[PDB]
């Protein structure tokens, strides 16, 4: 029943700061360790540090030492991840984990948050337009935004089943752009309604598109 | 400061084969090792702790073994959602530096994509511009080729399907409206080894 939530994801310009919470429920949050992974875009994992909440104490790696803050606020079971100014390598996506103890003990990374991505860029955010991929397979269009992510569900997430959701590819524009397509039966055409639920945080855009045949 | 190798860094096997992946470390760790698993726009999980200890709601085909600086990690029947990246972690002393990675691909049979294709919106049209896209639908393997002729593209693929093991691509190829509204006849060529022959999926303007 534990779960850790993580804030959406930012955008920032270079030298900037930069605060990321992640909201944590299901155990007693000042009992274990919780700490922040690091993964670059197309990278592995890099152990960032790590904090007791119950007394602020703090382990980071020398990597990231005098460069990023790890704190805690223990009354309201929340984690942070802090920048005073932001580099273009920050660019990233910023996992948070709780560390548990199994019996000098052994620590291992449990329970994980679904994540924040950040994007450091001097160029402004850009909301995204949606058009309707008319059918069977039927889709959504996101074109033109900036910066990633952007996330995309059918029917509020009732239909998940043959839903395809592609990579976005980065057009000569400097905008991204990405495709959601899902397959039905050809006889629910006329019957079922079909809607994308795109969502872009960086731009504070969510958008509803219900798709038609031609 | 610990340093971690895997092997390999990728691999690709079908369906109940057995799968062993090995952890190195710089320095003797006994047994203070982790093994993550993390499938593609997701976050990971733990899978294995000090070094052989199964993780609560994990299948059983995992397991861990291995002491000092070699340790390995074992998936006794590969199952099509166990395609996967594949971590490990070092948790004898901080920082706990993770390893580079293994990518792990699933074989299965050539499957051949099934084609469709999407005219542009009107409501895109009336925006400036002009998207067409083709869709090619939970093929086998990757590799496939698209070409777009009318008588400045862009491609993306999905990852392996954790239930099928099939692949997924799009094809937008994109136009100003006034060059949309010169030409007639639109159409995506697909070649594929699991095709007999190229597949031509075709749209005359307006319906």
């Amino acid at each position: 029943q534990v779960q850790l939530v993580q804030s959406g994801a930012e955008v920032k310009k270079p030298g900037e700061s930069l605060k990321i919470s992640c909201k944590v429920s299901g155990y007693n949050f000042a009992s274990e360790w919780i700490g922040w992974v690091r993964q670059m875009p197309g990278k592995g994992l890099e152990w960032m540090g790590i904090i007791y909440p119950g007394d602020s104490d703090t382990k980071y790696s020398p990597s990231f030492q005098g460069q990023v803050i790890i704190s805690a606020d223990k009354s309201i079971n929340t984690a942070y991840l802090q920048w005073s100014s932001l580099k273009a390598s920050d660019t990233a996506i910023y996992y948070c984990a709780r560390q548990n103890h199994y019996g000098a003990y052994y620590y291992a990374m449990d329970v994980w948050g679904q994540g924040t991505t950040v994007t450091v860029s001097s160029a402004s955010t850009k909301g995204p337009s949606v058009f309707p991929l008319a059918p069977a397979a039927l889709g959504c269009l996101v074109k033109d935004y900036f910066p990633e992510p952007v996330t995309v569900s059918w029917n509020s997430g009732a239909l998940t089943s043959g839903v395809h959701t592609f990579p976005a590819v980065l057009q000569s524009s400097g905008l991204y752009s990405l495709s959601s397509v899902v397959t039905v039966p050809s006889s629910s055409l006329g019957t079922q309604t079909y809607i994308c639920n795109v969502n872009h945080k960086p731009s504070n855009t969510k958008v509803d598109k219900k798709v038609e045949p031609k | 400061d610990i340093q971690l190798t895997q092997s390999p860094s990728s691999l690709s096997a079908s369906v109940g084969d057995r799968v062993t992946i090995t952890c190195r470390a710089s320095q003797s760790i006994g047994s203070y090792l982790n093994w993550y698993q993390q499938k593609p726009g997701k976050a990971p999980k733990l899978l294995i702790y000090a070094a052989s200890t199964l993780q609560s709601g994990v299948p059983s085909r995992f397991s861990g073994s291995g002491s000092g600086t070699d340790f390995t990690l074992t998936i006794s029947s590969l199952q099509p959602e166990d395609s996967a990246t594949y971590y490990c972690q070092q948790s004898y002393s901080t920082p706990f530096t993770f390893g580079p990675g293994t990518k792990v691909d699933i074989r299965r049979t050539v499957a051949a994509p099934s084609v469709f294709i999407f005219p542009p919106s009107d409501e895109q049209l009336k925006s400036g511009t002009a998207s067409v896209v083709c869709l090619l639908n939970n093929f086998y393997p990757r590799e496939a080729k698209v070409q777009w002729k009318v008588d400045n593209s862009q491609e993306s693929v999905t990852e392996q399907d954790s239930k099928d093991s099939t692949y997924s691509l799009s094809s937008t190829l994109t136009l100003s409206k006034a060059d949309y509204e010169k030409h007639k006849v639109y159409a995506c060529e697909v070649t594929h080894q699991g095709l007999s022959s190229p597949v031509t999926k075709s749209f005359n303007r307006g319906e």
